[PDB]
């Protein structure tokens, strides 16, 4: 399989310009039998093709109608990689951005998405980025116990949380966030466990905010009264 | 442009029955040439790339478990999966690739019809250390129930409240096909002091009668 | 550098129309590995030696291979004016690339 590393900044400025970038492995980004494409995908539209670079003796590209003239791809051979330059953002392309391999190996120009970028949200706002606070949900009073910590008040989307950095799994539950009033957001994340545990197992939030390099670990322990 | 629509929006069927979702294209993307049809599906899972399962209409991607399969004339396609397991709930896209602009279908999402399960309801009162910053978050949570309607209601000191609280939902989980619900009310510091009785009423259709949970603020 | 391509030359057609766009390349015994021909900066199809013709999904609706060794554009619309590249990749003469302007009436 080949794989595919999106970076780049999710939050972009009314008016200024989205540059993301796909590190590609395992395949070569001048290779005649595949085209690198990017795609977007929101809750209004649904998944849309914006445009795509190939190599067929010459670089030859295609661009979405809507967003002719702000889009441009292009492939690095030396780094083995392609980038989108999208041009003039308005909250119209808020939206996840995938980057994607098409495999073009019966017919030479064209075939399906077979490998897939991890997806970048990108988030156009002329707010600024703000870390969360990260507070405990305690457990207190069948054998089973609910715990969790709650991650409030960020700006953009998203968080990553994890419990015991990453050793817990079983039973975990990280909620989709919500928007509140003042235009931050906030999630929960718990996990159930055996009472009998409380008095001895140690329960850690690993929080990370990556667009305010925010990492937050908290302990999350019965309260004593 | 090729328009893509798909059927049924939503479907739910028992563990281990057949599934099966329709795609059409508004033309045909069948190529005389070379016989081919220029169609494929995906599976999404939340927080998840799309991930090809089908293309050329019939032709099952490697590391594709054989359960799934695909068929269709130039322009009505089928997915199907013969025996539909936990954890092939997610939302299913088809695609054709046969002329520019290539375009998607709005999705089919597939979920597991189970047998009913209450959720299990716990509360928890705000921490000593989001007081101290000047804001009081009490949250309500339903964990693993099926079906998904629920409803939870805030009250404090026996007063209903509207437009302080907000929720969010899980997808089906891909082991036990249960949901779970987090509910959030959150009160000014100040306003927090002033009253006693926080409680979270929950309505379930596993549940005989609506469910309680409280707490008597600074008492245990 | 010792072969040379004939075209289809300038040619005028009818809007809705069909036209054929051909090349010739003579004066080399040269391997011919692939065409690309291109409306202005555009691909439109290849024709590849060892795996045949491909047509763009951006024209696969309206170009279609042949007669001979060229290329039929159907349906015909006015922005279909302009410039046209038959791009011939050969071993071991190089690149070659001819050219034909279309200017679509009414």
């Amino acid at each position: 399989e080949v794989q595919l590393q999106q970076s780049g900044p999710g939050l972009v400025k009314p008016s200024q310009t989205l540059s993301l970038t796909c590190a590609i492995s395992g395949d070569s980004v001048s290779s005649n039998s595949a085209a690198w494409n990017w795609i977007r995908q929101s809750p209004s539209r649904g998944l849309e093709w914006l445009g795509k670079t190939y190599y067929r003796f010459k670089w030859y590209s295609d661009y979405a109608v809507s967003v002719k003239g702000r889009i441009t791809i292009n492939p690095d051979t030396s780094k083995n990689q392609f980038s989108l330059q999208l041009n003039s953002v308005t909250p119209e392309d808020t939206a996840v951005f995938y980057c994607t391999r098409e495999s073009t190996t019966y017919d030479l120009l064209a075939g399906p998405f077979d490998y897939w970028g991890q997806g970048t949200l990108v988030t156009v706002s002329s707010a600024s980025t703000k870390g969360p606070s990260v507070f405990p949900l305690a457990p207190s009073s069948g054998g089973t116990a609910a715990l969790g910590c709650l991650v409030k008040d960020y700006f953009p989307e998203p968080v990553t949380v994890s419990w015991n950095s990453g050793a817990l799994t079983s039973g975990v539950h990280t909620f989709p966030a919500v928007l509140q009033s003042s235009g931050l957001y906030s999630l929960s994340s718990v996990v159930t466990v055996p009472s009998s545990s409380l008095g001895t197992q140690t329960y850690i939030c690993n929080v990370n905010h990556k667009p305010s390099n925010t990492k937050v670990d908290k302990k999350v322990e019965p309260k004593s009264c | 442009d090729i328009v893509m629509t798909q059927s049924p929006d939503s479907l739910a069927v028992s563990l281990g029955e057949r599934a099966t979702i329709n795609c059409k294209s508004s033309q045909t993307v069948l190529y005389s040439s070379n016989n081919k049809k220029y169609l494929a599906w995906y599976q999404q899972k939340p927080g998840q790339p799309p991930n090809l399962l089908i293309y050329w209409a019939s032709t099952r991607e490697s590391g594709v478990p054989d359960r799934f399969s695909g068929s269709g004339s130039g322009t009505d396609f089928t997915l199907t999966i013969s025996s539909l397991q936990a954890e092939d709930v997610a939302v299913y896209y088809c695609q054709q690739y046969y002329s520019t602009p290539f375009t998607f279908g709005p999705g089919t999402k597939v979920e597991i019809k189970r047998t009913v399960a209450a959720p299990s309801v716990f509360i928890f009162p705000p921490s000593d250390e989001q007081l101290k910053s000047g804001t009081a978050s009490v949250v309500c949570l339903l964990n693993n129930f099926y079906p998904r309607e629920a409803k939870v209601q805030w009250k404090v000191d026996n007063a209903l409240q509207s437009g302080n609280s907000q929720e969010s939902v899980t997808e089906q989980d891909s082991k036990d096909s249960t949901y779970s619900l987090s509910s959030t009310l959150t009160l000014s510091k100040a306003d927090y002091e002033k009253h006693k009785v926080y409680a979270c009423e929950v309505t379930h259709q596993g549940l005989s009668s609506p469910v309680t949970k409280s707490f008597n603020r600074g008492e245990c | 550098m010792t072969g040379t391509i004939e075209t289809t030359g300038n040619i005028s057609a009818e809007k809705g129309g069909s036209i054929i766009l051909q090349c010739h390349l003579s004066s080399t015994t040269a391997q011919v590995t692939q065409v690309n021909w291109e409306q202005q900066d555009q691909l439109l199809a290849i024709c590849n030696a060892d795996l045949g013709w491909h047509i763009s999904p951006s024209f696969k609706d309206r170009v279609a291979p042949g007669p001979g060794l060229g290329l039929t554009l159907q349906s015909l619309t006015v922005n279909d004016t302009g410039e046209y590249f038959c791009i011939y990749h050969t071993y071991p003469d190089g690149t070659y690339t001819g050219r034909i302007f279309l200017e679509v009436l009414e």
